[PDB]
RNA sequence: CUAGAGUCCAUAUCAACAAUAGGGCGACCUCGAUGGAUCAGGACAUCCCGAUGGUGCAGCCGCUAUUAAAGGUUCGUUUAACGAUUAAAGUCCUACGUGAUCUGAGUUCAGACCGGAGUAAUCCAGGUCGGUUUCUAUCUACUUAAAUUCCUCCCUGUACGAAAGGACAAGAGAAAUAAGGCCUACUUCACAAAGCGCCUUCCCCCGUAAAUGAUUCUCAACUU
């Protein structure tokens, strides 16, 4: 019975689970784009999202500094988080990361995923795009929108 | 007119029809009068079934 | 040859337009049924002994403590009635049963996730599709025209009702959790036997009796609770305060109807028949309908005699 | 005191006498008035020395005079924690360690 | 709360209940179908080589709301017919014995404190 | 427990060739609009994802070569520049990465 | 069957000598692997609950009989005895019911001691200590709605009874167990699961007791 259990059982235990997530987060901070098993990416996504919120608090805030010290194994990334990532997302209130599914790796056919921070300098990923507005279905619905729009204003 | 059938003698209250549902304590025995009141056509249906050949054609 | 969903080919400028368009239509359809007594209602007959009226479908919100003037505390389940309507009526002869049936639904859901046959059935009815549909056995004089809305005022305080819903599933479980077996001692030489069922039958039969208590799935089945009274009814939010606990998890749909207990028969004499019609009512109901024994929150503190 | 309004002590001569008093008072109580309040059971029927009956606001303890001297009840209901036997008992000591 | 072989504290001033060795008597039988003793139930005590019946007034196990909870299990000794063994009660006792059905007026009369 | 009798090939065929044991046909396969290679609806195209990684790897190789040592993460933004390119008006005070290649068509410049 | 007990009195109950019925030593299969725990299925020759005759049944208790197996039939010390309870702590069948579910002893073993026999080696239906079988499920079979009981009160200290004593039926309250659910509180604990916590729980039982009435409650026609 697992009702309302929002944390996956991964690694060798609760300590190992945190350590595995921490290593993924550190690589995500340093390289700005990493690929990992799909389940591990999804679990780490929440921690990555909350890091910027602590980063927005400012480096002078002692709570954020202690949190950044634990969650960043490499100490050189702490100045980057407080002076690069946080200023970049100061106008953005959420959705700092986007997660996508990639073809399974050939080693063990595992479900693979890629997570990266928005606004990176890396070449853009082939993001899936919705249908263009010029297609037959969109044009017909657009015509319905206009005729409905002209009906209410008159 | 299967409801208005007649039994010779006391077969109405002497003859019984026993069936088992398969569950423990599931043995149920009812008399002809109880069965006829519950199902007017059960008596004729069961009588023919026992006299038909006992093969796949009976169904 | 390939599956599809509603917004697969929609552009960025069309998705919000479609989402609001169906939302506006759903609200318009729901609001068009707020006056059943003016849209050619079916004839209304006076209550008679041995008459069965239609029930309700509600959503389980939660529980709160409730006290009485006697001084005892009773827990009450919050059953909220939302978007409850009568769908279709089947006569006694057509339904080849002893009593006629009535179909009731509730908790309107999206049209994009419904079968084509279900969608067209709701299209002629002029109502958004409901999540669940239940069948209530009624008499001829208790017929209600399809499309008529229903509210929590259909019941009254001091009335005993019955609630049926699917229980909380628990998946595959052992004999100890499923049937409450005593198990085996944890020490004193026991080897891999702490939750095992043990013997299943006797050796002479050489088989296993059908219906034997065995490990397997638990829950996710329909159970009914009887003899639950109504302590309070909220008119504004259409909420029923049924005594005790009811089967099912939170935010689950529960079918409610009058109690079938023999001691509670012939108690619908003063209850609304066939249902409550707020539009045609001469007076406006109070905000909350309490029980005689229920102490109001605003009432002064109880001092016993 | 949060117990009652009136406390009554009655002395008798024989065990039948208190029983006779007990049945007489309850018979009048049930017959005379007060359908609303619940009935009252006789307490101490098997106890020959002591018998009691507790109404809604009045309680009576029918006991022999010898029991009255053994079970002194008058001072306790007039003197709270000032009784001779209550003053006789030792207070809480919380036994200490040895050597 | 109280079951077989459970140590209890005697609160009345009965000479039997006073232990010179500071040894607490333990219950040997609970007079109920399920063998579980809550406030106001009747049990049996094997104290000083004697099998004396007793009445429990308080237990450490939590009960219903607004009901006082004691940090120790308290008992009062009664005769075979209902009369208390001790003369008076010093420790506070619950008032719920009035509502409960049974012979509780004897102990309440000799009780001193209410909680 | 050991088997009592040898299972016949007729029984084994009924079990091994069961319909649920068979591989189900996938109906979520479509051609990539850009490169024309097959891809799943909910999965990124293998051809396009792999070509982005190789460019990312090349840029990251240039990142480390210009970096020249661990624990020296810059505290400024980074912008990659290709051949025949100049810093932009908004590209000031940010680390510049030089790639000895022509900017890809899919790599749109901000 | 009616000798004899039961003051009298076969047949309220008990029962002699007898008679008639029913119940579960042989070597027929196998010499090529008992106790408790848990789960119980079934019979009634009924321990408790229910209905009804008789009584040496005043009433409470009792004894005996008929019918009824839907439901229930406790926890401890020692190795059946008594300790406390209960409406009751039933008799059995089921390969010890059940060891490919588990686990004390015995049928006994490889070591040893005491008592006894034997020249000895070594033995004992005397006692004692210590002491190893395993298994991945192939097949059959199986794997999700009607409740009972105790106590207290009222009737009632009523009927009955000279007193001692002490009920029925109907109704009410409370508790326990069982079945099915739940997390508002308490608690183990915290987006949840669970109980020590809380909520709900609804049919009859045909043994006989009587009217009318022929050759009188009717394997006569008939009524309750
Ligand atoms: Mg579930
Ligand atoms: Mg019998
Ligand atoms: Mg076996
Ligand atoms: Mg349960
Ligand atoms: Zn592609």
């Amino acid at each position: 019975i697992s009702h309302g259990r929002v944390f996956r059982r991964m690694g060798l235990g609760p300590e190992s689970r945190i350590h595995l997530l921490r290593n993924l987060l550190t690589g995500l901070v340093r390289h700005e784009r990493i690929e990992a098993p799909w389940a591990r990416v999804d679990e780490m996504r929440g921690y990555a999202e909350k890091l910027i919120d602590y980063g927005k608090l400012g480096d002078t805030n002692e709570r954020a500094m202690r949190m950044a010290d634990f969650w960043l194994t490499e100490k050189d990334l702490i100045p980057k988080l407080f002076q690069v990532l946080a200023p970049r997302y100061k106008d953005q209130t959420g959705g700092y990361t986007r997660m996508l599914q990639i073809p399974n790796r050939s080693l063990d056919r595992a479900k693979m995923a890629v997570i990266e921070y928005k606004g990176n300098c890396l070449p853009p990923l082939p993001l899936p795009r919705r249908d263009s507005h010029l297609t037959l279905l969109n044009q017909l619905l657009q015509g319905l929108r206009q005729d409905l729009r002209q009906s209410q204003e008159a | 007119n299967t409801r208005h059938i007649a039994f010779s003698g006391n077969k109405w209250e002497q003859k019984v029809y026993s069936s088992h549902t398969g569950y423990p304590g599931g043995f149920r025995q009812v008399t002809a009068a109880q069965l006829h009141l519950r199902d007017p056509v059960a008596i004729v249906k069961l009588a023919i079934y026992g006299m038909l050949p006992k093969n796949l054609h009976r169904r | 040859k390939s599956g599809t969903w509603w917004d697969e080919h929609l552009s960025e400028e069309n998705v919000p337009f479609i989402k609001q368009l169906v939302s506006d239509e759903d609200k318009a359809q729901l609001a068009s049924k707020l006056c059943p007594l003016k849209d050619e209602p079916w004839p209304i007959h006076p209550w008679e002994p041995g008459s069965f009226r239609v029930g309700l479908i509600a959503l389980k919100l939660g529980m709160m403590p409730l006290w009485t003037k006697d001084g005892q505390k009773h827990v009450v389940t919050l059953l909220q009635v939302q978007d409850c309507h009568v769908l279709k009526y089947t006569s006694k002869e057509n339904c080849n049963g002893k009593m006629a049936t009535l179909s009731v639904g509730g908790k309107t859901v999206s049209r994009f996730r419904k079968a084509t046959s279900i969608l067209e059935f709701y299209r002629e009815l002029g109502l958004p599709p409901k999540q669940t549909v239940k069948i209530f056995n009624i008499t001829d004089n208790a017929a209600i025209k399809p499309g008529t809305p229903l509210y929590a005022a259909h019941f009254r305080p001091g009335q005993y009702v019955d609630v049926t819903a699917k229980t909380i599933g628990k998946g595959f479980q052992g004999v100890m959790k499923r049937w409450g077996f005593k198990g085996q001692p944890a020490t004193h030489g026991q080897t891999k036997t702490h939750r095992r069922p043990g013997a299943v039958a006797t050796g002479d039969i050489g088989r296993v009796w059908p219906g034997t208590k065995m490990p397997g799935k638990m829950g996710n089945i329909y159970r009914t609770e009887y003899g639950l009274k109504v302590w309070r009814i909220n008119t504004k939010h259409n909420i029923i305060y049924v005594n005790g606990s009811v089967p099912g998890h939170k935010n689950c749909l529960v079918k409610v109807k009058d109690s079938k207990l023999p001691a509670y028969k012939d108690l619908g004499k003063n209850l609304p028949f066939p249902t409550y019609f707020p539009d045609g009512d001469e007076e406006e109901l109070p905000e909350d309908l309490y029980d005689e024994n229920v102490c109001q929150p605003g009432a002064p503190s109880i001092t016993f005699a | 005191m949060r117990y009652t309004d009136y406390f009554v002590i009655v002395s008798g001569t024989s065990t039948r006498h208190l029983h006779a008093m007990a049945f007489y008072v309850v018979k009048m109580y049930k017959h005379l008035k007060c359908k609303r309040d619940p009935h009252v059971k006789i307490e101490g029927k098997d106890t020959d020395d002591w018998l009691c009956v507790d109404f809604g606001s009045m309680v009576i303890h029918l006991m022999l005079p010898e029991t009255r001297e053994i079970y002194e009840l008058e001072k306790l209901w007039t003197l709270r924690s000032y009784d001779d036997q209550l003053a006789q008992i030792a207070p809480e000591t919380v036994p200490e360690d040895f050597i | 709360a109280i079951q077989k072989m459970t140590r209890v504290r005697v609160v009345d001033n009965s000479a039997l209940g006073n232990s010179p060795y500071h040894r607490a008597p333990r219950c040997i039988h609970v007079y109920k179908k399920n063998g579980v003793g809550k406030v106001g139930d009747q049990i049996l005590l094997a104290i000083k080589g004697q099998k004396k019946k007793a009445l429990i007034v308080g237990h450490c196990m939590p009960g219903p709301r607004m009901t006082p909870r004691f940090d120790s299990n308290n008992v009062v000794l009664i005769e075979d017919n209902g009369n208390p063994v001790g003369t008076r009660i010093k420790t506070p006792i619950p008032t719920s014995l009035r509502k409960r059905e049974g012979e509780y007026s004897k102990v309440l009369a000799i009780a001193q404190n209410f909680v | 427990a050991a088997p009592k009798n040898r299972r016949t090939i007729e029984v084994n065929r009924c079990r091994r060739r069961n319909p649920q044991k068979l591989i189900k046909v996938k109906n979520n396969i479509d051609v990539c609009p850009e490169c024309g290679h097959l891809k799943q609806k909910h999965v990124l195209c293998a051809y396009c994802y792999e070509k982005v990684c190789k460019e990312t790897a090349e840029i990251r190789r240039q990142i480390g070569k210009q970096e020249g040592g661990p624990f020296k993460a810059p505290t400024i933004e980074t912008v990659v520049l290709y051949t025949g390119e100049t810093p932009s008006e908004q590209d000031q005070g940010k680390r510049i990465i030089e790639r000895d290649r022509k900017r890809p068509s899919w790599f749109t410049q901000n």
